[PDB]
């Protein structure tokens, strides 16, 4: 759902309106229905409210970087002339609510309707289709309210005791319910640790095989020795998911919106997002997260480690007043010690701080921010740059809490404003590139089911090492993960593990290396034979619906679009006018000759190396005997 | 005052935007005390616009320069020299915040001096010639207008200085309570206030004038602009301050302008804020507002629209303004007078008629309210050519119509500090909704806390703790003696009343452990009850379900300003209307009734989508078409099914003017020729 | 203060201001002064100390 | 596994009509023609299952699809 | 490519690209690094004729050079000598087979004249040509196995 | 431990306009509801009165000044809007004002006809020299909660009046403590404290009395049915 | 003064012991108003008998499991803390529960005394071993609300005894929601909607009703004051 102004909708459908006018005959000439509908002669509104219903409405933000960034949506009317935007859909638009415009369209024929609601409509396009990680999922405010939902405290109220030969356990209670009742009186606290007799939420698999010989089903009681915020977080999920019994960090909910967008249908996931958002909400307006001078908390050790350096940046102005030192290598060396103070002033604020204190309470839960900010804020600014892009030596020894002097000021400027200035370029570069790949992927489109070859590229699993063990690739989620096999999985024994033409997902890949398989040879669209576009098996399942690619759907314009969007996250040529970044991906599409080029071996054999005094020769004895 | 004192680097003869590079427009250690290196636009004209420094004046050759003590010996001395960039690399100036002991003499031995290459070092205080006059010598007049500068990122400096800079005069103003030293002087030498000549005596008031008799016993009469449009369209009202009789002396200020109070610019308000979210209402940056400000118009604005016409002449005769437009109803030209002009005080609705006038051919072509206007009819101004109206040539007559529009904070209106903390007004609460102290007083705005740490503003946070303690008094013991903190204190801010204003100038001001300990220091509330702790946190009750929230929650004041971007002209909206002509595609502005464009990027994330339909209909029938837009609007009008497009048009006028370069192009079927 | 009807807003500055803030629109009028040659301008000209400013 | 009650455009579940057709573009044809046709028996089989006060065919369409009362044939 | 080959020069390609985003925290899958380095070597340049009616030195369609090819060997004939060439997306663009396209973004009047005394057929395969006329493009909803 | 002591309710007076009000015993945990549930009637729906529209005599429209008064028409209306009155009866009200030559025309010189009285005659309004006459004609209308000025074409067509936005609330000031006066501790209650500050056109204990009677018949939805 | 329309209450019931309420349409922003109140009184509002105090034998001390049972002693406190218990005099009663044999031992097996019932007698409390026995004494009476463990400094005159948490409301759980509803050209009204579940001492109907009336009486403690100035419907 989106929220439309009352105004705005009544202009966009305006001949849907005088229709209806003309067939409620609120109006009796269609050419007088335009001037009652043109005055907003009351009676119109109420005619509005069932045209509008169940027609979607197309939503974009500028610039649409990739596919999501136009979306359909449900309208419904609202007062005021803003539109309110679903806060898990602002990822995807990239889109925040400092002052933000958004156009809306409205399609017509029942063509076009149908394409909104099945194709385009929001909540069947969780998935990012670059990486197939969801996007439409909790976000600062809400995560910072499921982390402190599901945080467990010790020595808070009503937490659990052991038998102590005078009483029970003292921490129990025969339902969540219960929990509920003992919490709402201040007894029990949400964050404290209890046992809880729970027969609605299934158990975890280590616990199900051991409690029910034949599984747990609806009813079956089972002991959970967690808080009664994971219980109520746990409720939110599906009635078949086992209990998690976790601190929700941003990385944990992800996962687990994983599990449901792999394992349940997609209008499962989508509802269950919107409980974490309500859930999420709530807990963060009670976690009491807030920001003031006394929160912002400066480590003591501050001061000891500022006057350690000092005294090491005296010995350098000694050595270099001594002759001993160049004016450039003075920089240099001041600059590495005041970076090595940098850290330590980091480290030793990371370490004051309470886990509980608001504000590195954001951070770590994941929600927004990082540490090197929270140093910023109250450690020290650190070193700046002058306008050539230098360190200046002398850094800015002062935090944002204290505020800085005039001059530190002053020599912060200079990255600001090149900040600043240097964006457009940086966006335009972006879009350049993006545009190139859109150029070259015009006609690349799943054309047929399979071409039926059996080629194929190896991709590495894992890497025996040493032990000879499960040492599997941290990348492997971006080479092998969703995709086609091409040949048969085999061990050294003759036995198959996985079938020809599965599709490698997780569960494959634990497979594979529970059976100690290394590598694997996979359909690519490198090797697809088909004669026009590309096949579905060779490319594999869409990554935003999780499926084999449906023919006809364009993987040529998502993949430009997927390596383009990101392009401003990359380090960008010299706008000062080998760094890698743009500048390098660049340089690999356009098949250009390195500038840091390498010789490569044309014939395998041995090396007899002849260095000179400022160049090297090699020459390569063919094991094959030739020349 | 800002637009007065702005620095062009592009126009006639300089540089353009299109093709500067960032050497230009990059900070530059020679700019310091002379241009500003925060107050700077924020879009293509970064860098290359920029703001005269407060203490800069420029050389005769045209070079700015700006003024230092001289230093000599160690001691500071009182002599001022003006010195240009070239001059001043020449010498060695160190920092005014450096102390300095009895008649002049640095206290430590070791200074902050800059140096030839932009350089700061800590030379040795007998190594001095020059120094800064105040802390603030670098910042301009908007930049200074910052409490607590030096705690606010660069970025959000800037932006802070750009948005006091578009910030609304609203219908009352009020002081800020956490202030600089600068709102007095930028208001008086702004312009806007009226400031008397000479020392006298006031002998009449009136909301029209005010008259004063000197000493000397020679008179002078002030006139007020009264509801004056300003360039931008907002009310230029000014207002007596002063009473009958009253001592007024030379340069006091003797009326208010559009956002001044007691002569001091006053551009937002003070509202009490908590710093907490609440209920996602104020998720990414959006705000939340009680009822409260609504109903008592705290941030209420009147913005005043021009509208012309004019009866001109043609080849067939003349033009007539007139009554007597034909064939419109005898209502709708009721409130128009004998000429035809719409009468003062008339409430005029969107599309109502402003000035009836008809041309040969007669014609309807009468003036009338644009799309989404609305207001009263606020002044009238005629000019005839039988009245000598020195108007160009082909015209007989001109009516300038003044619609005054009141217009309350609403939803989707933006509002922003001083720190760069814009937002866009998400909800409006009602009084009892939102979260009330334990007094029973409620919150007035809601900002939410994962803003702060992320955009290293933090000086709106201390504004607010300095903001309480500016409504509420405070009081320092002094029984026993002076506390450690409270030690820099100046005698006269040991204590003062509720409601006393403050200023905490942008680089001399309050430091952490003063604002602290005046935290700890504030006087109870009419109760007797202190609302808010050390910390400046407060324990806040629910006013939805009524229990107090589980941690206190900081709470203060927090001056608010009411931006140019208010939501009533922002909006666009269509279905169908003019079109170009040359080629057929729709048109695009503001007061035309334009539609949105839809670029490449666009067509290509529905192609990502696959939805061939919806994109063709984007393309072809909402752009280009003809014959396609009027058979769909007609579908649509008489409910049946949307045709499906068969060969397109463009496609037939592309294949006739091939053929015409003599082309032999040919339709192709899948089984053959055809 | 050199404004008679100032407002008493207390200041937390400790170091004094040796020097007032200019006019913020000489910049302005101080330069058409000198364009068409007014006789405050001159006599200020001259104060400076430049040789027959014309 | 279950779910909760489709609200607005969401019913029926976008997964219960995939499980009836090749792709979602195959659905995106199979719902719009049958709209077309229930629009033009409206002007001029009819809706096949019981409609609503004011509901549009595609919503028709949709839920016919999901009743498993329609039949096609890919190009 | 002339060490190791066309398919190596792909993967190659492939690594690098994903190396550099790799490096920079960035989590594209290599699928799209792919279907964007199958266009890079899409084509091959002609070295002799054969039996066929390529021209040498032309660059040509792999799938184009290798039916004709099977058809010409399947007729008795010799079939054309091919020779793989890796090209960057600018120059690949460049070398596009749809006449309508390069009319929209080359010389025109160059393209028209090469594509009118050669007789190309443009078969609409992209999805730019046929925004050019204005047709339904042919991905997703708009293919004939949908329409 | 079950109670069979029922609450009991009772009044504080600490100045002419406002009141503690205690009710005690209640269950734990229970006061905070209670009190909030009265101050959202409290604030919400307590009727009063207040003006709806005014007219003065060389006045078109509210962006106007009038000779020989210091105010403009719109300070006027925005110092009008502290006049607080108290309409016994729902229909409109017409009040008069006149005034001439020099002097502080206040809330006192309104000279209002039978029914209804201001309560603050000290309040400023105007200030008038010696070519200063004022004439005021005010409506005055009974409502609840708050109503934004009535657009004038659509409550009349009558032009020169000039609607204002009415606020129709004699409610000022509502907060409550609830404390843990549990009996002995034995057992819990708790004790609610409501503090009730009204703008002297109406008692806290008449406002209290109508919020109660506001609740009272909503929450009765339930006793209705079997 | 008369208001737009007064609402209706209409009832839905997922369970024969959870319904679900709608006040429709309401004044805006009166949903907050009724909704957290009637929550607090259908918890803690309503009086209900609830198993105060245990002694099982066996485990006089060192209360961790007793023999014959394969339920630990708080698995068996959980048991009994769900026992739906009905008392008719305010005055504690002490009742008591015996078994030998084995097999199972459910809520069935207890008989209450002239004036105290058992609504789930199926509820089974223990699994009883092979020539096992369990005996167990509980007191009981009568409260409001939800109460935590009994301090229960006064005991050491009597051993084994276990103090256990009451749950004397008959209402086990409420959740209430707040939505807009459109009454005119006007937007924006209350939809308040409540789930209310209860054990089955008790219907829905029934506790909604008589929070109601609490309610009712509560606030009519007000309007005691003086009558004028309500609104009428
Ligand atoms: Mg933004
Ligand atoms: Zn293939």
């Amino acid at each position: 759902q989106c929220g439309l102004p009352k105004l705005m909708a009544l202009e966009l459908f305006k001949p849907f309106v005088m229709k209806r006018l003309v067939d409620l005959n609120h109006a009796q000439n269609i050419k007088s229905a335009k001037r009652m509908v043109e005055r907003q002669r009351p009676q119109v509104w109420d005619v509005l409210e069932e045209v509008i219903a169940e027609h979607p409405v197309l939503l974009n933000r500028a610039p649409t970087l990739h596919r999501l960034g136009i979306q359909a949506f449900e309208p419904q009317l609202v007062e005021g002339k803003a539109i309110q935007l679903h806060p898990l859909v602002c990822e995807a638009f990239n889109a925040d609510f400092d002052g933000d415009q958004m156009a809306v369209h409205l399609p017509l024929s029942a063509e076009a309707q149908a394409e909104a609601r099945i194709l385009m409509l929001s909540s069947n396009n969780i998935l990012s289709p670059a990486s197939g990680k969801p996007l439409a999922m909790p976000r600062l405010d809400m995560v910072t309210g499921l982390y402190y939902l599901t945080t467990l405290v010790e020595g808070a109220t009503g937490e659990y005791q052991a038998a102590t030969k005078d009483a029970p356990e003292q921490g129990v209670y025969s339902s969540p319910a219960e929990a509920i009742m003992a919490m709402d009186r201040g007894a029990l606290s949400v964050r404290a640790k209890i046992k809880v007799r729970l027969t609605e939420l299934r158990p975890p698999t280590d616990l199900e095989a051991q409690l029910f010989e034949n599984g747990w089903k609806p009813g079956d009681a089972w002991t959970a020795e967690t808080t009664l915020g994971r219980v109520m977080f746990n409720e939110l999920l599906p009635k078949s998911y086992p209990f998690v019994n976790e601190q929700m960090h941003k990385k944990v909910q992800a996962r687990i919106i994983n599990d449901l967008a792999e394992r349940f249908p997609m209008i499962v996931v989508a509802q269950t997002v919107d409980k974490l958002k309500d859930a999420g909400f709530y807990w963060a307006t009670r976690s009491g997260v807030t920001v003031s001078m006394a929160d912002v908390l400066v480590p003591p050790q501050k001061q000891e480690i500022l006057e350690r350096h000092e005294a090491e940046a005296d010995a350098i102005e000694r050595k270099y007043q001594r002759g001993a030192l160049n004016h450039t290598e003075r920089n240099e060396s001041l600059v590495k010690i005041w970076q090595d103070a940098t850290e330590e002033v980091g480290k030793a604020l990371e370490e004051f701080y309470p886990a509980d204190n608001p504000i590195i309470t954001i951070v770590k839960s994941g929600a927004t921010g990082n540490l090197t900010q929270t140093r910023t804020l109250a450690g020290m600014k650190g070193l700046v740059t002058n306008p050539k892009g230098e360190f200046i030596p002398r850094p800015i020894k002062s935090s944002f809490r204290e505020g800085l002097t005039v001059l530190e000021y002053f020599i912060n400027t200079h990255g600001a404003r090149k900040g600043l200035a240097d964006t457009a370029l940086r966006t335009a570069d972006s879009g350049y590139l993006t545009r190139r790949l859109v150029d070259v992927s015009q006609d690349v489109i799943v054309r047929e089911h399979d071409c039926e070859t059996e080629r194929g590229i190896n991709v590495t699993l894992a890497e025996r090492g040493p032990d000879g063990t499960l040492i599997r690739d941290a990348h492997v989620e971006t080479s092998a993960f969703a995709r086609t096999l091409a040949t048969d999985a085999v061990d050294a024994n003759g036995n198959v593990i996985i079938e020809r033409g599965h599709d490698l997902g997780d569960p494959a890949i634990d497979a594979l290396l529970a059976a100690g398989i290394t590598t694997v040879k996979v359909r690519s669209v490198l090797t697809c034979t088909s004669a026009t576009g590309v096949c579905a098996m060779c490319y594999g399942r869409s990554m935003a619906t999780g499926k084999l690619v449906d023919i006809g759907e364009a993987v040529g314009i998502v993949a430009a679009q997927s390596i383009g969007e990101p392009g401003t996250q990359l380090t960008m040529r010299t706008f000062h006018q080998i760094v890698g970044g743009l500048p390098r991906v660049q340089e690999l599409f356009e098949a250009r000759v390195p500038r840091n080029k390498a010789p490569i071996a044309d014939v395998a054999g041995r090396v007899r190396l002849e260095e000179s005094d400022k160049f090297f020769k090699i020459t390569i004895v063919p094991d094959d005997g030739g020349e | 005052l800002t637009h007065k004192r702005r620095l062009s680097a592009l126009g006639p003869g300089g540089l353009s935007r299109e093709r500067a590079g960032l050497e230009v427009r990059d900070v530059h250690p020679s700019h310091y005390g002379r241009m500003c290196p925060i107050e700077t636009p924020e879009g293509p004209n970064i860098g290359l616009i920029g703001s005269l420094s407060v203490y800069a004046r420029v050389n005769p050759f045209g070079f700015i320069e700006t003024p230092y003590r001289k230093v000599e010996n160690g001691v500071v001395t009182d002599q001022i020299d003006y010195l240009t960039a070239d001059e001043e690399d020449r010498h060695v100036v160190a920092q005014a915040n450096s102390p300095t002991d009895e008649n002049g003499r640095f206290t430590e031995d070791r200074v902050m001096v800059r140096k030839k290459g932009g350089e700061v070092e800590f030379v040795s205080a007998d190594q001095v010639d020059y120094m800064d006059v105040s802390p603030r010598q670098m910042v301009s007049v908007a930049t200074a207008m910052i409490p607590f500068l030096e705690h606010d990122d660069a970025n959000r400096a800037l932006m802070g200085a750009n948005m006091q800079r578009q910030a609304v005069p609203l219908v009352r103003s009020e002081a800020p309570l956490v202030g600089t030293g600068m709102e007095l002087r930028a208001a008086i030498d702004a312009g806007d206030v009226v400031v008397a000549d000479k020392t006298g005596v006031i002998e009449e008031v009136s909301a029209d004038y005010i008259t004063v008799m000197a000493d000397d016993g020679t008179r002078q009469s002030y006139r007020l602009r009264k509801f004056a449009r300003s360039n931008h369209g907002t009310c230029a009202n000014q207002r007596p301050i002063v009473d009958a009789g009253q001592r007024v002396e030379a340069g006091q200020v003797i009326a208010d302008g559009p956002c001044t109070q007691n002569g001091e610019m006053a551009l937002g308000k003070n509202l009490l804020v908590a710093i907490m979210p609440w209920e996602g209402h104020n998720y990414e940056d959006a705000i939340i507002l009680s009822n409260r400000l609504v109903e008592e118009d705290v941030l209420t604005s009147i913005h005043i629209e021009e509208h012309e016409i004019d009866a001109r002449d043609t080849k067939l005769g003349a033009e007539e303004i007139t009554r007597d437009i034909p064939n419109v109803s005898d209502e709708v030209l009721a409130d128009l007078d004998e000429r035809g002009i719409v009468r003062i005080g008339a409430e005029v609705r969107d599309g109502d008629i402003l000035v009836g006038k008809v041309t040969p051919k007669v014609r309807d072509t009468s003036l009338k309210v644009p799309h989404g206007e609305s207001g009263k009819v606020i002044g009238i101004r005629v000019f005839s050519r039988e009245d000598d109206d020195e108007l160009p040539a082909g015209v007989n007559e001109l009516v300038r119509v003044y619609v005054a529009q009141k217009r309350k904070i609403s939803d989707g209106d933006k509002l922003a500090g001083r720190h760069g903390n814009k937002g866009v007004i998400g909800k409006i609460l009602p009084v009892e909704d939102m979260p009330f102290l334990p007094d029973g007083t409620p919150v007035d705005i809601i900002l939410n806390t994962h803003g702060v740490p992320r955009r290293m503003n933090i000086g709106q946070i201390l504004e607010t703790h300095l903001g309480w303690v500016a409504k509420a008094g405070w009081n320092i013991d002094v029984a026993a003696g002076v506390p450690d903190w409270a030690s820099k204190l100046p005698e006269e801010l040991y204590s003062a009343p509720a409601d006393s204003t403050v200023a905490t100038p942008v680089f001399d001001g309050a430091q952490e452990g003063e604002l602290a300990g005046l935290l700890g220091s504030t006087l109870p509330n009419r109760d007797g009850e202190v609302m808010v702790d050390a910390d400046g946190k407060s324990t806040l009750f629910d006013g939805r379900s009524g229990e107090p929230f589980p941690y206190p929650v900081t709470v203060g004041y927090m001056y608010i300003l009411k931006l140019h971007h208010l939501v009533d002209d922002k909006i666009h909206a269509r279905s169908t209307g003019p079109y170009s002509m040359i080629t057929q595609q729709p048109l695009g502005g503001k007061a035309q009734f334009g539609g949105q464009r839809f670029g490449e990027m666009e067509c290509w994330a529905m192609q990502a989508y696959g939805a061939a339909y919806t994109l063709q209909e984007l393309l072809t029938i909402k752009s280009d078409d003809t014959v396609g837009r009027v058979k769909v609007y007609e579908a649509i009008v008489k409910g049946e099914n949307i045709p499906e497009p068969g060969i397109p048009e463009s496609f037939k006028v592309l294949l006739k003017e091939l053929q015409s370069l003599c082309l032999n192009v040919e339709v192709l079927s899948s089984d053959g020729a055809a | 203060n050199s404004v008679p009807g100032a407002p008493n807003r207390v200041s937390f500055a400790k170091l004094r201001e040796p020097l007032e803030v200019p006019g913020l629109l000489d910049v302005q009028t101080d330069s058409f002064e000198w364009l068409v040659g007014s006789d405050r301008w001159r006599q200020a000209a001259i104060d400076r100390g430049e040789e027959n400013p014309v | 596994s279950a779910y909760d009650t489709p609200l607005g455009i969401t019913n029926p579940p976008i997964d219960e009509l995939l499980s009836r057709a090749s792709s979602k573009y195959a659905l995106v044809i199979y719902a719009a023609k049958r709209a077309r046709q229930i629009n033009d028996y409206y002007n001029q089989v009819g809706p096949l299952v019981e409609p609503g006060l004011q509901e549009k065919p595609l919503s028709i369409a949709l839920r016919e699809i999901h009743g498993d009362l329609l039949e096609h044939t890919e190009g | 490519l002339r060490v190791q080959g066309p398919r190596e020069v792909q993967i190659h390609l492939v690594k690098e690209v994903q190396e550099v985003y790799r490096a920079q925290g960035v989590s594209i899958h290599d699928k799209h690094i792919e279907v964007i380095v199958r266009q890079m070597l899409r084509r091959v340049t002609i070295i002799d004729s054969g039996s066929t009616e390529f021209l040498p030195g032309s660059l040509t369609e792999r799938a184009e050079f290798e039916a004709e090819n099977r058809r010409v060997v399947a007729e008795g004939g010799e079939p054309a000598a091919g020779r793989p060439v890796l090209m960057g997306i600018t120059k690949a663009s460049l070398a596009t087979d749809s006449w309508l396209s390069a009319a929209s973004f080359q010389e025109t009047t160059r393209v028209l004249t090469d594509a009118a005394i050669n007789c190309r057929s443009d078969k609409l395969n992209g999805l730019k040509e046929n925004v050019i006329i204005g047709k339904l493009i042919p991905a997703g909803t708009g293919i004939s196995r949908y329409r | 431990m079950l109670i069979s002591q029922r609450p009991t309710l009772s009044e504080e007076t600490v100045a002419e306009n406002r009141s503690r009000f205690v009710i005690e015993p209640l269950e734990p945990g229970f006061g905070y509801t209670l009190g909030n549930s009265l101050r959202r009637t409290l604030l919400s729906s307590i009727p009063g009165a207040a003006v709806t529209s005014i007219r003065i005599d060389g006045v078109l429209h509210e962006f106007t000044t009038v000779p020989g008064v210091k105010e403009d028409v719109t300070d006027i209306i925005l110092n009008l809007k502290g006049l607080v009155v108290s309409s016994d009866d729902d229909e409109p009200v017409t009040m008069y004002l006149r005034k001439q030559g020099p002097g502080v025309v206040t809330a006192g010189d309104i000279v209002p006809p039978a029914g209804v009285t201001v309560h603050n005659p000290d309040m400023h309004i105007a200030t008038l020299n010696d070519k200063g006459k004022l004439e005021v004609e005010l409506v005055v209308e009974r409502g609840r909660g708050y109503v934004p000025a009535v657009q004038n074409k659509a409550s009349g067509a009558e032009i020169g009046r000039i609607p204002v936005d009415s606020i129709y609330s004699p409610v000022l000031k509502v907060t409550y403590k609830v404390e843990a006066t549990r009996v002995e501790q034995r057992t819990d209650f708790d004790k609610l404290i409501i503090d009730v500050e009204t703008k002297n056109s109406i008692s806290p204990r008449d406002a209290l009395a109508s919020a109660g009677g506001t609740l009272v018949e909503l929450f009765g939805l339930a006793r209705e049915l079997n």
